[PDB]
């Protein structure tokens, strides 16, 4: 998920 | 947690201090739009604004103090009806018209380009006026895009959210006061506001539906983020 | 004649006005099937409509709108105002939905019609809010008048139509401080209230685009009624 | 023509 790795940082 | 220590100002300050910036479209003024052009124009814009939304939600008191997990579902869930709100925002100064750029101001008509997208131009509009109507104020505006974020999606951790939240509203009565509102229009205030946010959930559900029918029609091919944040409401 | 009312005036109006509780068909052989599940859901819909419709007609200021805009509010508004009912009678039995008093159903119960179960949840959900919050039968009246006026008012007179929604604001505030709760509390409480309604609005929308799915489907006709004010969404 | 408009009107 890319809102997953943009959240992580 | 840290947002359930903050003074109303200090709220207000964090909030304002978060926003994101207002992003430029593409676009050459000299070429009316297609169907096909104008919803190239519109999402690559949405999609640099969602990477710029994600980053504000993490500035966001409270939110950072929720798991991933959390995290992600409340952003899935809120994304489009938060592109709304800032939307309409800034189209606040522009009746009649939305600033979905300072490059790309559209009325209605231009709204017509695309199939379907006429009707949610016209309540985006309907919003901004309503808005304008109740002369919104920029801090009052960053409360109810925080509150958005955290309401929409909040189905213990829940316990900490509707805490943060209630902050939020300690700090919109806050600001209400400064303003010499009395008691009694304060609480009708804080009621308007909050009711609107029903109606940007409904502009963001007919929103949703639609992303999800040009898709099908690829008249446009969709940013993979944009897809990602569209197949979660499903 | 509604903005003259005392919050108690209000208050009683609202509590009698009530709609009764309907009874679904009976002994329909449990175990359902999907079609006679919806056969049973929509005859029972279809009878809640009618009342709901009357309903209407005694919330204080709404007869004092013109016939367009009575109609324009309840098409918008009709199935977020079963939904509300529904999760209100449905308070005391966590778990289940009580769409009758001969017909109370688990989630599971919910998965033999295809994609009901996602608003099956989202209905417990709500409904266990409101058990959390212990809403208040005054409370939930205000709610339910609230949604009526609200909801339509951004897609059309409005004025007055506000007017009416801070009466009914000013009513819920009364019956806070009536139960003892602090200034901060009552504003607490009230945001909490009004940002449930968003929710509702989103579960609508979803059922919406729903109803008219199983219509695609004819797995069951519905009624002429509900058609009608399905189509309104279109 | 509407139902609505019917039930409405009584
Ligand atoms: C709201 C918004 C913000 C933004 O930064 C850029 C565009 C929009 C809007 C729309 C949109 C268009 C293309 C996209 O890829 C994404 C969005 C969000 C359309 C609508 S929508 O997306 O919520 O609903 C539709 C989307 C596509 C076609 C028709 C309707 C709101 C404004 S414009 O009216
Ligand atoms: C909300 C409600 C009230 C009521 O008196 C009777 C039924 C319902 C519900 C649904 C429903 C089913 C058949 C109908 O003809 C009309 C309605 C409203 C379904 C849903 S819905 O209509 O809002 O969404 C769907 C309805 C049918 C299939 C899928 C979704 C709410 C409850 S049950 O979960």
């Amino acid at each position: 998920k890319i809102l997953h790795r943009l959240l992580q940082d | 947690s840290l947002a359930l220590s903050l003074t109303a100002d200090q709220m207000v300050s964090a909030l304002l201090d978060a926003e994101p910036p207002i992003l430029y479209s593409e676009y050459d003024p000299t070429r009316p739009f297609s169907e096909a052009s104008m919803m190239g124009l519109l999402t690559n814009l949405a999609d640099r604004e969602l990477v710029h939304m994600i980053n504000w939600a993490k500035r966001v008191p409270g939110f950072v103090d929720l798991t991933l997990h959390d995290q992600v579902h409340l952003l899935e869930c809120a994304w489009l009806e938060i592109l709304m709100i800032g939307l309409v925002w800034r189209s606040m100064e522009h009746p009649g018209k939305l600033l979905f750029a300072p490059n790309l101001l559209l009325d209605r008509n231009q709204g017509k380009c695309v199939e379907g997208m006429v009707e949610i131009f016209d309540m985006l509009l309907a919003t901004s006026s309503r808005f304008r109507m109740m002369n919104l104020q920029g801090e009052e505006f960053v409360c109810l895009k925080s509150i958005i974020l955290l309401n929409s999606g909040v189905y213990e951790e829940k316990d900490h959210i509707h805490r943060v939240l209630d902050k939020i509203t300690d700090t919109l009565i806050h600001l209400m006061a400064k303003a010499g509102l009395t008691l009694q229009q304060q609480h009708q205030r804080l009621a308007q506001l909050l009711l609107i946010l029903s109606h940007i959930r409904h502009m963001s559900n007919k929103g949703m539906e639609h992303l999800y029918s040009m898709k099908c029609k690829n008249v446009v091919p969709l940013s993979d983020l944009l897809l990602e944040m569209l197949d979660a409401h499903r």
